[PDB]
Parts: structure tokens; C-alpha cells; sequence
């Protein structure tokens, strides 16, 4: 079963398919990393295969990157203007922190703001607290909450959540702490996750 | 991988 390792989200359809990396093993909606809607490969013409071999952008560049903005090593990545990298769902979460092409969504664009906040909160759901006060914590967005984590710290306790489009929330991108979050969606998502887990290993 | 655009319906 393939799952997004950006939303999480199980659906694919010949409009936005799941597809997978095919060096590192990470799968992703084409439309959730700016991929959906490009033509087939100029290695593909060759083969009379259905499908065309992909690559993320980090595999592409031969490299295993650490994020910017969180201690996680798995998921997927984007390159920053300054030769750095970033997961999606942390560029996405983090506030202040923008794609430069919405459509292709790269390349990030880092600031001195952005860099200012580094260590500034310490992640509630670290695992390993050596790493609780590196890169970037977003917090809860119920009432005036102050509980913070990592981006991909709460990916994996199903705590990210997106706000569906006809809604019309101008940053549609939110999380709630465990005290304030949506049990049934929690559950699911924590059920995508560990799907996903044992999917790559 | 990714399926072709070819082969989608
Ligand atoms: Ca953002
Ligand atoms: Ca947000
Ligand atoms: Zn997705
Ligand atoms: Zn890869
Ligand atoms: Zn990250
Ligand atoms: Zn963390
Ligand atoms: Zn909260």
C-alpha cells in the first residue's frame, strides 16, 4: 500500500499518483512535491514498460541529506537557494518559510529570520533529546497553546493536519499537540505513518 | 518509479 510521505494520504490517481524513489525508496504524491503533470522521461520513449524509473532531487544530487530545520534523516527533501535542504512537510509547517515556485515547489528560500529561530524552542516529542533544541519547532494551533515540536517529530504522532482547499484558510498548513488534536484523525495518520514505516525500512 | 502519462486513463 502506497502512502505519501508528505500528507500522509493513501489515494492515487492518474492525476496525482503516489510514486516512489527509485534510490532511496521514499514514495510521494506528485502533486504534494512538484512533480505532477510533466511529460514522461526522454529515457522512457526507449522502454515499452508502463512506467519510467524517478528520483527525488536529493538522490538526483547524490546526496542523504539532514533538514534545516529538524533531526530527522528520513522522508523527503527540496534543495535551499544556499545548496542546503529542507523535508517538504518542514518548509510547509514552518512559518516564514516559502516556496519560490508553487508549482514545481523549489527552490526554498531560507532567512535570516527563519535561522534566528534555531534551537529557540525545544521539541515536546523528541525521542532523542540530544537533538530537542535543533532546528526549527512549530507549535500547537489551538487557543494560545505553547506546546512545540519538530516538524517531522509530530508528523509521526499524527498531529499535522491540512486544511481541505474549499475551505479557503489562507495558510491551510496546522498541528494540535496530543491534549487538543482530533482523535480520529490522529489515529489514522499514525496508522499511515507506521504503514509507511514498515513499507521502506 | 512513475507511470508513464502514455498509460494513464
Ligand atoms: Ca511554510
Ligand atoms: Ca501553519
Ligand atoms: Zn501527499
Ligand atoms: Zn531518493
Ligand atoms: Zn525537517
Ligand atoms: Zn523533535
Ligand atoms: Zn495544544
Amino acid at each position: 500500500i502506497l502512502i505519501c510521505c508528505v500528507c500522509l494520504g493513501d489515494n492515487s490517481e492518474d492525476a496525482d499518483e503516489i510514486i516512489q524513489c527509485d534510490n532511496c525508496g521514499v514514495t510521494v504524491h506528485e502533486g504534494c512535491y512538484g512533480v505532477d503533470g510533466e511529460s514522461d522521461s526522454i529515457m522512457s520513449s526507449a522502454s515499452e514498460n508502463s512506467t519510467e524509473p524517478w528520483f527525488c532531487d536529493a538522490c538526483k544530487n547524490g546526496v542523504s541529506p539532514s533538514c534545516e530545520l529538524c533531526p530527522s534523516q528520513d522522508g523527503i527533501f527540496k534543495e535551499t537557494d544556499a545548496g542546503r535542504w529542507v523535508h517538504v512537510v518542514c518548509a510547509l509547517y514552518v512559518p516564514g518559510v516559502a516556496f519560490g515556485d508553487i508549482d514545481k515547489l523549489r527552490p526554498v528560500t531560507l532567512t535570516e529570520m527563519n535561522y534566528s529561530k534555531y534551537g529557540a524552542k525545544e521539541c515536546s516529542l523528541c525521542e532523542d533529546t540530544r537533538f530537542a533544541r535543533t532546528g526549527v519547532c512549530i507549535s500547537c494551533d489551538a487557543g494560545m497553546c505553547r506546546s512545540f515540536f519538530h516538524v517531522t517529530c509530530a508528523q509521526r504522532e499524527g498531529l499535522l493536519s491540512e486544511a481541505a482547499a474549499e475551505e479557503d484558510i489562507a495558510d491551510p498548513f496546522f498541528a494540535y499537540c496530543k491534549q487538543h488534536a482530533d482523535r480520529f484523525d490522529r489515529k489514522w495518520k499514525r496508522k499511515n505513518y507506521l504503514a509507511l514505516q514498515s513499507y521502506c525500512k | 518509479a512513475r507511470t508513464k502519462q502514455t498509460a494513464r486513463k
